[PDB]
């Protein structure tokens, strides 16, 4: 029974029972299936998009969105598999109708998965990838995976130039690494941690933070599918985050390297009990200061290996990466094929627009599908004393600003809450005084604050501010859960403001959700 | 609903309100001490949108041409010394320029910058400063506060008149009985 | 007797002198106003050599650069609101560049301007803050100013460290016996 | 006697008499001859350059340098010439020694002109063109003459790209037009004023100066064989100039352009008696504000008739030419053909340095080749009262200077005395008052002074300014007798100082003369 060819092939009986589909395959079987889906296999071994799953595991809930590669199902010899539906992307799905990108996201059927055959089950006016694993990566994945369980930790440094399949190949490195089990009569799943170091296009993050995630199941899901993570078993948790506030790191060299020393220290301290490797994956540069940039971070980090993806990229970034990998004593440097729309900044302004509608708590995590607009800000307190006030002041980074502008310029934006650990932080600028206005924290030298010595605590968008007659205040409005928020005095909390690319949005978000379902918006314009 | 597009200033009423403080001429020692106060603001405000994201070329260069003038004019051990201000000057007027040039510009290969010049009607007077500013020899102070004040002008027949007339209890969680739903901003 | 090169300065001292006043920190309130007021008359005097004729394009840079710096750090209602300043340090920086690359290279059809840069020693970033500086956006305060100091230093370990060791009865005909042929200059 | 081929061509007798030759030719007989050389035909006619010579003639001094397109001598039947040789040229050849690019341009032989014959006359290291005109070039001159014969004074306007033919062509029209005498049984030479609006590479004027000529004789000589001409029979007078203190006039458009009206002014009134044709020659654009420059001329002077020494121009400067030239209701505007080593800086140069030297009195003009070093300068006062102290003031162009760099400034380049007529020149300057410090004149505009009200009196050279302890003084030479320089109050006696391109050769020059003819020269570095 259903029988089909070229993309997929043929099962054999699938009974559909309660809203699950179990289907029996005796022989080695490849499927593509479009949604949202769990796995919990009964019988036999089955590879899905790195991970290798087999009877003595738990559910595993994969989306698999229509814009990246979809991945594919293999079945290995006589099994018997139930698909399961998943729940929580009901919600995710509800986001439709506050902005239509994430309209055209998924299987336009009834169900939440539908699976796909030879070429008509497609969907209408767009087209359907399918990841598929060249000979190459596939054999110097095995060849690391084998060295790697005779030795303790590596660091696995990955780059290359743009578009070229970095993300994608870290993806199975970190889900192979995890799940392999060879003849150790299986194992567990070993844990694996992540430090992202791309503000561009994160992962595990939202944009414009640089992050350290510590994984213990399977990451079968693009980037907009698990930004934030509960900060603090459970899945994914968050280590450390520090806030860039940029899109393009090469606005403040000095930041973001000591950013990578903060980070990696404390994956030093962590990792040096539990044996756990660590795969970091870079912006990608080729000309300039970037170059540079990746050279210092290989210099510092001192990676076991270095993966270039490219074998056919320009001699002057090769043989610049080469001098510096040499240097560190010895470092194993090898290239790798590649392959060649959704551009980058759409593609980013997506995962920051799902980050903020996380609701503030096998699933991983909700989603709160009512518009920005509607919800209850934060009222949070300007004129008391420096420790009964709320907001410690207001940092600028890259650029300055004069009094009267600070208060439009601020409002509308995004910004970051961030934690001063040890007072050695705001030593050498002018903390303000209890006393209206906004206590702005002068910083001449334009540098950010240093990241040894504070920590940032999630992102923040301002929806308002009024200071006059008597009581100076703010509302703003974040995913943050209040138990974190409240216990944290007031005094030890300064807010960042930067770049992070005005989160247009939100702004139109509520007249979208108005008028599907079915007034002088400011900074946006209507054509009439 | 593809009618959405962005600005960075907050309505009409602020967009028509610095183009007034940029030209009070036609917008209309006391006097002068009050417009230059103005002029001085104005000037700090466009930067602000700048920083903001999405701001059209024309006002960025109209703010750097009236700070280089505003500059120049300061009396009270402020003149920036002479070579200064020449540097000021040659910079905003450069910027202008690549931008125009760039922007109406067509997908081919190599066609040339004086072509363009002439079919979108800017002076090849323009054109032949930029060259010169660039790498001949930066030029004298008095053309470039001639060519400066004629930009000025020309921009203003070109962009700005086609935009109107001419006349721990710190946090606390709001009260969700006395809240309405307003959009982003107002308060 | 080809050795003869022109230069627009009287002779070694004066020279000298003007490097000396542009970098005291190697040559060596009240001595930051003693400071400021060299640095200057340095400025003036580079720009009238200039005018003269056949000046070294280095020379020229380090003018510049001194003359933005010098503008940003003025209290006394002389801080040029500050998109001026900002425009100054790109103006200065980006004739540099261009000039350093312009003058080293080849006369062949259309060699890389990142190739050229390598072979002479100047950093990429330098170039890369060129082409962006000039169309994509006028840089930040900051970087300009951290920049500019880095350029400073460069130039004094490229150029002038070069320069030796670091310590009616009114129209008169002149009397036809009482004269002296003398070269032209000197009295 | 005297056979060979392929350049000139045989002569017959030739009878060496005296130190000058007579030489008799019975057929068409076209002969070069390089130097310096008085013609006076006494039977027959020749054609030299342009000119038609027959008995009734005075002596013509032709020099011929080795630079330019020797001029070729072709004599129309049975005819006898006696070649005087040249005096003054002596004089001018002794320039050699103060500076060495004068030395190879002169016939390299003993006597003054030496005859050329087939290819091995001409001197070592260096070739020999010739001055051929084309049958176009020709034809029109020939069309241009019968025009004017039978009409008023025609005002030819001749233009075109660099480097195709401009100049030569003008010198064709004015030696034609001057000396023609066609069928009204010979005449007399018809006068022909020459309006000079090229600053780059003038001609009748020093570089960087514009100016208005009158000949009476042939211009048979390049423009380094007179500059300087006898302000105020005497073969060629200067009516007018005017400094115009660069040599790009494109730093000032509004000056140059007055500069044009008061000249063309002048002419119109002269002209209006005595009928005259003026041949004006243009610096030569064809993008930029140049192209403006040109049309806006076209308009203020209206010529009769435009020449565009192109044929192949640019389809945009011939489209603009045209509209303009159209638009003074109608100008007939022909194009001609052109043709394609020293560039035009050394050439002008060159011409500065010869202006210096010239002798205060096809002949012409002697020269005094001693040194400018050697000379004696002229002692002008600088504090005395605004009625008896020399000097007026300093005005600067384009550029001001603050007081201190002023002297060091000055001192060294080229500057014009400008003699003020009506006191509405200085209206709007604060002229100095008698009073130690030189009488700078601030002029914060910036413009120059109005050409209606002010004259230039000929360059001046500075070589040393004295103001200490009690007497303000400035020694300066020029060429200038002195007989006018005396004639003027010192009143009405202003010193402008500009560009002009800094006289490098000066200098040198004393140096050089010493080393030949057999120490902290200022400026110039030795390389020891
Ligand atoms: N072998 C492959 N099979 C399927 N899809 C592939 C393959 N190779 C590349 N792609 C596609 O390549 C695209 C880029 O994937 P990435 O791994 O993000 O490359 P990248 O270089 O990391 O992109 P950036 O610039 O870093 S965000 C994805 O949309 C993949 O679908
Ligand atoms: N028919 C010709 N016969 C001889 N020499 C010619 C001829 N045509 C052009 N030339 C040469 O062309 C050169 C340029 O002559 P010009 O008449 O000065 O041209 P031009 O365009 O006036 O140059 P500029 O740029 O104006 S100084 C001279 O050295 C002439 O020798
Ligand atoms: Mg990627
Ligand atoms: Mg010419």
């Amino acid at each position: 029974m259903h029988h089909s060819s070229f993309q997929p092939n043929n099962s054999n009986f699938q009974r559909k029972a309660g809203g699950r589909l179990v289907l029996s395959t005796p022989d080695v079987e490849r499927f593509v299936i479009l949604g949202n889906y769990g796995v919990k296999v009964h019988q036999g071994e089955v590879t899905i998009a790195g991970a290798t799953l087999t009877p003595i595991d738990d559910v595993q809930w994969v989306h698999a969105p229509h814009c990246h590669a979809l991945p594919v199902l293999r079945t290995a010899n006589d099994t018997v598999i139930e698909l399961l539906p998943c729940p929580t992307a009901q919600g995710l799905r509800e986001l439709a109708r506050l902005n239509p990108l994430f309209g055209r996201l998924w299987n336009e059927t009834s169900d939440t998965f539908q699976i796909i055959y030879t070429s008509a089950d497609a969907p209408k006016r767009t087209s359907l990838r399918e990841l598929a694993s060249h000979p190459a990566w596939n054999k110097k994945i095995s060849e690391l995976l084998t060295s790697t369980r005779r030795k303790p930790s590596p660091i696995l440094f990955i780059c290359g130039p743009k578009s070229s399949g970095k993300s994608t190949f870290g993806r199975l490195l970190t889900n192979r690494l995890m799940t392999d089990r060879a003849g150790h009569k299986s194992r567990s799943w070993k844990p694996v941690m992540v430090l992202d170091l791309d503000p561009g296009q994160p992962e595990f993050s939202p944009p414009g933070v640089v992050s350290l995630t510590k994984l213990r199941r399977p990451n079968l899901a693009p980037p907009f599918c698990h930004p934030g993570l509960s900060f603090g078993n459970e899945g994914m948790t968050t280590v450390r985050m520090h806030a860039i506030a940029s899109v393009t790191p090469a606005l403040d060299p000095a930041h973001f390297i000591a950013c990578a020393r903060d980070l990696f220290a404390y994956y030093r301290r962590s990792a040096s009990q539990e044996n756990i490797p660590l795969v970091v994956n870079t912006p990608g540069w080729i000309q300039g200061t970037g170059l540079d940039l990746l050279a210092e971070l290989i210099a510092v980090l001192r990676p076991t290996e270095v993966l270039y993806m490219s074998e056919d990229g320009p001699e002057e970034t090769v043989s610049a990466l080469r001098e510096a990998c040499a240097s560190s004593s010895t470092i194993p440097f090898t290239m790798l094929p590649s392959q060649p729309s959704w551009t980058p900044a759409t593609l980013r302004s997506m995962a920051m627009q799902s980050y903020f509608h996380l609701s503030p708590f096998g699933p991983g995590c909700e989603w709160n599908p009512t518009p920005l607009t509607h919800l209850c800000p934060w009222r949070v307190r300007l004129a008391g004393r420096p420790d009964e006030r709320g907001v410690l002041g207001i940092v600028c980074y890259d650029h300055q600003y004069a009094p009267e502008l600070v208060s439009d310029a601020i409002n509308g934006m995004v910004m970051g809450l961030v934690r001063i650990e040890k007072k050695e932080a705001l030593r050498g600028l002018a903390v303000p005084g209890d006393t209206p206005l906004l206590p702005l924290i002068p910083n001449p030298t334009g540098s950010p604050l240093s990241p040894q010595y504070t920590s940032l605590v999630g992102l923040v968008l301002i929806r308002g501010v009024s200071l006059t007659a008597s009581n100076p205040e703010l509302h703003l409005l974040t995913p943050v859960p209040p138990s974190v928020l409240h216990s944290f005095r007031g005094d030890e909390l300064v807010l960042v403001a930067g770049k992070f690319d005005a989160p247009t949005w939100a702004y139109v978000e509520g007249l979208y959700w108005k008028s599907n379902s079915k007034d002088e918006v400011p900074w946006v314009e209507m054509l009439h | 609903m593809v009618q959405y597009i962005f600005t960075p200033w907050r309505n009409r009423a602020e967009l028509l309100a610095v183009r007034a403080q940029f030209y009070p001429e036609h917008t209309s020692f006391q006097d002068d001490e009050h417009i230059r106060s103005e002029k001085q603001k104005a000037v700090a405000r466009v930067s602000m949108w700048m920083q903001r994201g999405g701001c059209p070329h024309m006002v960025e260069s109209t703010a750097l041409l009236v700070a280089a003038i505003l500059s120049d004019e300061a009396q009270g051990s402020g003149a920036a010394g002479g070579y200064a201000v020449r540097a000021a000057y040659s910079a905003a007027f450069s910027r202008f320029v690549t931008g125009l040039l760039d922007s109406h510009q067509d997908k081919q290969r190599k066609q040339s910058m004086y072509d363009v010049a002439k079919a979108v009607g800017l002076p090849a007077a323009f054109v032949e400063l930029r060259h010169q500013a660039t790498h001949e020899q930066l030029p004298s102070l008095t053309r470039l506060r001639s060519a400066a004040r004629r930009a000025l002008e020309w921009i203003w027949w070109y962009y700005w008149k086609g935009l109107g007339p001419v006349d721990q209890s710190g946090w606390v969680l709001y009260d969700e009985k006395e809240w309405v739903p307003k959009p982003i901003g107002i308060v």
